[PDB]
């Protein structure tokens, strides 16, 4: 029965994995039935025109589409039609709360809303980037993939991560019911390689309390 | 060196963080 007990998965797998490698994959996170329900909720968001072009933290002159080709919407988890996405978010949060004080030196107190994202085939992807390069509070990226029948050799869409200090990169296929964690800072630059079929994923970013407070102070003072 | 914030995925700064 999935999801697995959070305490053991967090302390005996996620924590040591994250501290050693900065990247952790949990396959078959919620099971087929729940994963399919999430897929249907995501496809209904897509079908009803909720997605908008993905955006960047800062922009000068470049079109966002020369950088990221996905379309997204932000989900709080309590919206009608998003109940199973809410269960996913609650399950991610459960894991993080069982990791309190054990993920590096971070104190994780909060997170973003969920970013439901679609790369609509057609070779769309995301150029090599860092999720939080300049201290905006994000310390852990958590992604759930929902692509049933994804054949990455044909459809592409691999997330390639270049973890600092390793002799090989980490290729993450966007597999159905796969959960991924990685450090959001400069230790993990990464690319979404071009996707040739419709590719869905849901991301939440967890905040380190002290860094996020400093970032909010900068925003609220116009700096 | 490139300003990496121009490649980084947007998040709301203003009133939209969730407390755990
Ligand atoms: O969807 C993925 O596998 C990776 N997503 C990103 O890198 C992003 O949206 O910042
Ligand atoms: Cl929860
Ligand atoms: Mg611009
Ligand atoms: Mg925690
Ligand atoms: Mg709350
Ligand atoms: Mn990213």
């Amino acid at each position: 029965t999935k999801p697995l007990p959070a305490l053991k998965l967090a302390l005996e797998y996620i924590v040591p994995c994250m501290n050693k490698h900065g990247i952790c994959v949990v396959d078959d996170f919620l099971g087929k039935e729940t994963g399919q329900q999430i897929g249907d909720e995501v496809r209904a968001l897509h079908d009803t025109g909720k997605f908008t072009d993905g955006q960047l933290v800062s922009q000068k002159s470049d079109s966002s589409k020369d950088i990221r080709g996905d379309k997204i919407t932000w989900i709080e988890g309590k919206e009608p039609g998003c109940e199973t996405i809410g269960l996913l978010m609650s399950s991610m949060d459960d894991l993080i709360r069982h990791c309190n004080g054990k993920l590096g030196s971070y104190k994780i107190n909060g997170r973003t809303k969920a970013m439901v994202a679609c790369y609509p085939g057609n070779g769309t992807g995301y150029v090599r980037h860092v999720d939080n390069p300049n201290g905006d509070g994000r310390c852990v990226t958590c992604i759930y993939y929902l692509n049933k029948d994804w054949d990455a050799k044909v459809s592409g869409g691999i997330l390639r991560i270049f973890p600092e200090g390793k002799a090989q990169f980490a290729d993450i296929e966007p597999k159905f019911d796969r959960l991924l964690f990685f450090w959001s800072d400069r230790r993990n630059p990464h690319e979404v390689q071009p996707a040739y079929a419709t590719r869905y994923a849901i991301t939440v970013w967890y905040f380190d309390a002290d860094e996020r407070a400093r970032a909010k102070v900068k925003y609220l003072t116009g700096e | 060196e490139l300003d990496l914030e121009t490649l980084a995925p947007y998040i709301p700064m203003d009133g939209e963080d969730f407390q755990l």
